[PDB]
């Protein structure tokens, strides 16, 4: 999965 | 005085003044560029250029780029003025590697040789050891780097041989060699076309140009960024 | 920087006459990523050309695999011209079954 | 084992909008796919194993892409790179993860062997560095590529086991071919292979014969598999060539 957090 | 860019407005390192000679330079060269960031500033010449951090710690390098041919010893340069450690690191092509180090030396390929001296050997230059070197220097309160690119350069081997036309440009190193066709009046040939790129296990490149023959001699004169002067071969 | 473009024209298969295969022009190590590819059959433009689309290595490089179904003869040759900007003219890469 | 995902952001002066395009990787081999040029601004499958997954993980990757589209060049025809993935062995173990940038295919900012600081290989890229390691960008990517990336990594290998654990064996194939009177070149071909990786090597006599062999990079075949050959110039004369793959109970030996 994409890794989400900025 | 050097004129110079801040991270973003435009401004000059000689307003902000702190005096250099309390910590020696290594030399002093005064188109150049410059830009300064939060204290760091970084003077670029077209030759060499130091990095340089408010004084107090400053790296300098005396050429920023450096073209050696495979095999020949390399005598990168990097040093610095003012310590806990130096290593040497080669980032090419997304691969990062360790070079060298020295704490309190480690050398990671196995003949890597180290107003204090930074200047890093490298002995028996192969293709693998191309790309930008970082001469990393670490202390007590600053960790100023220093970027070195090798040019790792292979001159090539132009064969002509054989109704097809083949020159084998084998060894040559970087990729971009430009192959031009001459026939005799030496005149330019057009439709010759390459092969599928090879490699050697050196990771040196082989490639073929491939035109046809008709009646008469011809020549496949091959240019290089290792080259004086294009080099090539008749029959 | 940009990095010409290393070039490779092959098949699926070791080439038969006659029997169906796929011509694979991969394209791979150029950069920037505008790139324009086009596979020759006997020096011209073939219509039907499937390719897949930007692909990304981890040399910051990029390939593209552009293949077309044909039938190998030995009168007629294949190739791949290849229009990257490090390229001042257009490279031509022959194929050889090899 | 590795999955990796690509980012870039193509710069497009007067069209206005840098063509932003996503692309994730397991095994070198396709599974989703952004693009901004698209039809439908939605990320998609690439892949028929992933195709299995439920509408919550769409738009949950989808919205996510969105967000990475907007700080590709957060703290950096101009081209900027991203890549990130971990590399997971057959133990299903941690082995090494990557955080990395480019700018114009040029090494930018890349995150070391140890997951712990950054190599800026650009003079540009320093106060990138400077910024990250203080903002501790490393400890955060460490968790999710020592946890997450591994974790979905073998979800993506359990849910395409029939895709990604295939190993199949090389079909191989010895070729010669006389270049000239006095020498000739052997080829051995490795075809239709799975993984990618595989080691040709040539050996005179028994011994190695780095120096005057020749080679080719792996191909990606139209397929799914992957071929590769390698080359040596001998001067008529038995050499061999060693082929050590995966999909091999036991390495192979050719001759001519």
């Amino acid at each position: 999965k994409i890794l989400g957090f900025v | 005085v050097l004129d110079c860019f801040l991270v973003r407005a435009r401004a000059s390192l000689v307003l902000a003044q702190d005096d250099p000679p309390i910590i020696f330079e290594a030399s002093v060269d005064l188109e150049v560029t410059c830009e300064i960031f939060r204290f760091m500033a970084n003077v670029q010449v077209s030759g060499g250029g130091p990095s340089i951090s408010l004084v107090e710690f400053q790296v300098m390098t005396q050429t920023q780029s450096l073209s050696f041919l495979l095999g020949s010893s390399a005598s990168l340069d990097c040093g610095f003025s003012m310590l806990i450690s130096v290593e040497w690191r080669l980032q090419h092509l997304g691969r990062g590697q360790l070079v060298y180090s020295w704490t309190a030396g480690q050398a990671v390929r196995k003949g890597a040789t180290l107003a204090r001296d930074a200047s890093l050997t490298l002995p028996g230059l192969t293709i693998q050891d191309e790309g930008t070197y970082i001469c990393q220097i670490t202390t007590s309160l600053y960790q100023a780097q220093q970027i070195i690119q090798l040019n790792i350069q292979a001159s090539p081997k132009v064969r002509l041989s054989l109704p097809t036309l083949i020159c084998d440009i084998a060894g040559y190193y970087p990729l971009d060699v430009v192959v031009t066709w001459t026939r005799e009046s030496p005149a330019q040939v057009s439709g010759a076309s390459f092969s599928s790129l090879r490699q050697s296990v050196a990771g040196t490149y082989s490639i073929s140009s491939s035109l046809t023959a008709e009646p008469a001699t011809y020549t496949c004169q091959v240019t290089h960024i290792s080259l004086e002067e294009p080099l090539g071969a008749s029959t | 920087i940009q990095r010409t473009p290393k070039i490779q024209v092959y098949s699926r298969h070791p080439a038969e006459n006659g029997k169906s295969n796929f011509l694979n022009c991969y394209v791979s190590g150029f950069c920037p990523s505008d790139i324009e590819v086009d596979l020759l059959k006997n020096g011209e433009r073939i219509e039907k050309v499937e390719h897949s689309d930007l692909s990304f290595s981890k040399d910051w490089s990029f390939y593209l695999l552009y293949y077309t179904e044909f039938t190998p003869t030995e009168k007629d040759e294949y190739a791949c011209r290849v229009n990257h900007v490090t390229l001042s003219q257009p490279k031509i890469v022959k194929w050889d079954r090899d | 084992h590795s999955m990796r995902y690509f980012f870039t952001s193509v710069s497009r002066p007067g069209r206005g909008e840098p063509r932003f395009i996503a692309v994730g990787y397991v095994d070198d081999t396709q599974f989703v796919r952004f693009d901004s040029d698209a039809a439908s601004q939605r990320m998609e499958p690439r892949a028929p194993w992933i195709e299995q997954e439920g509408p919550e993980y769409w738009d949950g990757e989808t919205r996510k892409v969105k967000a990475h589209s907007q700080t590709h060049r957060v703290d950096l025809s101009h081209t900027v790179q991203r890549m990130y993935g971990c590399d997971v062995g057959s133990d299903w173990r941690f082995l090494r993860g990557y955080h990395q940038y480019a700018y114009d295919c040029k090494d930018y900012i890349a995150l070391k062997e140890d997951l712990r600081s950054w190599t800026a290989a650009d003079m540009a890229a320093q106060t990138t560095k400077h910024k990250w390691e203080a903002a501790h960008v490393a400890e955060q990517l460490r968790a999710y590529l020592e946890g997450t990336c591994v974790e979905w990594l073998r979800r993506y290998l359990e849910n395409g086991k029939e895709t990604l654990q295939r190993t199949d064996a090389p079909k191989t194939h010895m070729t010669h071919h006389a270049v000239s009177d006095h020498e000739a070149t052997l080829r051995c071909w490795a075809l239709s292979f799975y993984p990618a990786e595989i080691t040709l090597t040539w050996q005179r006599d028994g011994e190695d014969q780095t120096q005057d062999t020749e080679l080719v990079e792996t191909r990606p075949a139209g397929d799914g598999t992957f071929q590769k050959w390698a080359a040596v110039v001998v001067p008529s004369q038995r050499y061999t060539c060693h082929v050590q793959h995966e999909g091999l109970p036991k390495p192979l030996t050719l001759r001519w």
